[PDB]
Protein backbone atom coordinates (compact mmCIF):
# COMPACT_ATOMS: atom_id res chain seq x y z
CA UNK A 1 0.00 0.00 0.00
CA UNK A 2 1.10 3.57 0.69
CA UNK A 3 3.51 2.41 3.41
CA UNK A 4 4.92 -0.26 1.09
CA UNK A 5 5.27 2.30 -1.70
CA UNK A 6 7.36 4.57 0.54
CA UNK A 7 9.54 1.64 1.58
CA UNK A 8 9.92 0.53 -2.04
CA UNK A 9 10.72 4.11 -3.07
CA UNK A 10 13.33 4.26 -0.30
CA UNK A 11 14.77 0.99 -1.61
CA UNK A 12 14.66 2.44 -5.13
CA UNK A 13 16.47 5.55 -3.89
CA UNK A 14 18.97 3.35 -2.04
CA UNK A 15 19.45 1.23 -5.17
CA UNK A 16 19.90 4.39 -7.25
CA UNK A 17 22.39 5.68 -4.67
CA UNK A 18 24.13 2.29 -4.71
CA UNK A 19 24.29 2.44 -8.51
CA UNK A 20 26.31 5.66 -8.30
CA UNK A 21 28.42 4.15 -5.51
CA UNK A 22 28.95 0.95 -7.50
CA UNK A 23 29.94 2.93 -10.60
CA UNK A 24 32.33 5.09 -8.57
CA UNK A 25 33.82 2.04 -6.83
CA UNK A 26 34.13 0.17 -10.13
CA UNK A 27 35.82 3.18 -11.74
CA UNK A 28 38.33 3.27 -8.88
CA UNK A 29 38.77 -0.49 -9.22
CA UNK A 30 39.34 -0.06 -12.96
CA UNK A 31 42.11 2.45 -12.22
CA UNK A 32 43.49 0.07 -9.58
CA UNK A 33 43.32 -2.81 -12.07
CA UNK A 34 45.25 -0.68 -14.56
CA UNK A 35 47.98 -0.26 -11.94
CA UNK A 36 47.89 -4.03 -11.40
CA UNK A 37 48.06 -4.42 -15.18
CA UNK A 38 51.24 -2.33 -15.09
CA UNK A 39 52.65 -4.77 -12.53
CA UNK A 40 51.61 -7.60 -14.85
CA UNK A 41 53.36 -5.78 -17.69
CA UNK A 42 56.42 -5.45 -15.45
CA UNK A 43 56.26 -9.21 -14.86
CA UNK A 44 55.99 -9.63 -18.63
CA UNK A 45 58.86 -7.15 -18.96
CA UNK B 1 -5.08 -1.65 -4.52
CA UNK B 2 -3.75 1.38 -6.38
CA UNK B 3 -1.22 2.17 -3.65
CA UNK B 4 -0.05 -1.45 -3.64
CA UNK B 5 0.48 -1.30 -7.41
CA UNK B 6 2.69 1.77 -6.98
CA UNK B 7 4.78 -0.19 -4.47
CA UNK B 8 5.49 -2.86 -7.09
CA UNK B 9 6.45 -0.20 -9.64
CA UNK B 10 8.74 1.47 -7.09
CA UNK B 11 10.18 -1.94 -6.18
CA UNK B 12 10.78 -2.62 -9.88
CA UNK B 13 12.66 0.69 -10.06
CA UNK B 14 15.04 -0.62 -7.39
CA UNK B 15 15.74 -3.69 -9.53
CA UNK B 16 16.34 -1.46 -12.56
CA UNK B 17 18.65 0.76 -10.50
CA UNK B 18 20.42 -2.34 -9.16
CA UNK B 19 20.71 -3.68 -12.71
CA UNK B 20 22.31 -0.39 -13.78
CA UNK B 21 24.89 -0.85 -11.00
CA UNK B 22 25.85 -4.24 -12.44
CA UNK B 23 26.08 -2.74 -15.93
CA UNK B 24 28.20 0.14 -14.61
CA UNK B 25 30.49 -2.30 -12.78
CA UNK B 26 30.83 -4.46 -15.90
CA UNK B 27 31.66 -1.45 -18.08
CA UNK B 28 34.46 -0.36 -15.75
CA UNK B 29 35.77 -3.93 -15.65
CA UNK B 30 35.81 -3.96 -19.45
CA UNK B 31 37.65 -0.63 -19.37
CA UNK B 32 40.16 -2.14 -16.94
CA UNK B 33 40.57 -5.11 -19.30
CA UNK B 34 41.17 -2.68 -22.17
CA UNK B 35 43.89 -0.98 -20.12
CA UNK B 36 45.44 -4.40 -19.50
CA UNK B 37 45.73 -4.95 -23.26
CA UNK B 38 47.62 -1.65 -23.61
CA UNK B 39 49.99 -2.74 -20.83
CA UNK B 40 50.50 -6.08 -22.58
CA UNK B 41 51.14 -4.26 -25.87
CA UNK B 42 53.79 -2.11 -24.18
CA UNK B 43 55.38 -5.25 -22.75
CA UNK B 44 55.22 -6.85 -26.20
CA UNK B 45 56.99 -3.79 -27.61
CA UNK B 46 59.71 -4.20 -24.99
CA UNK B 47 59.97 -7.90 -25.87
CA UNK B 48 60.25 -6.89 -29.54
CA UNK B 49 63.46 -5.02 -28.73
CA UNK B 50 64.73 -8.15 -26.97
CA UNK B 51 63.85 -10.17 -30.07
CA UNK B 52 65.70 -7.61 -32.20
CA UNK B 53 68.70 -7.90 -29.87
Amino acid sequence: DELNKMQAFIRKEAEEKAKEIQLKADQEYEIEKTNIVRNETNNID
Amino acid sequence: NGIATLLQAEKEAHEIVSKARKYRQDKLKQAKTDAAKEIDSYKIQKDKELKEF
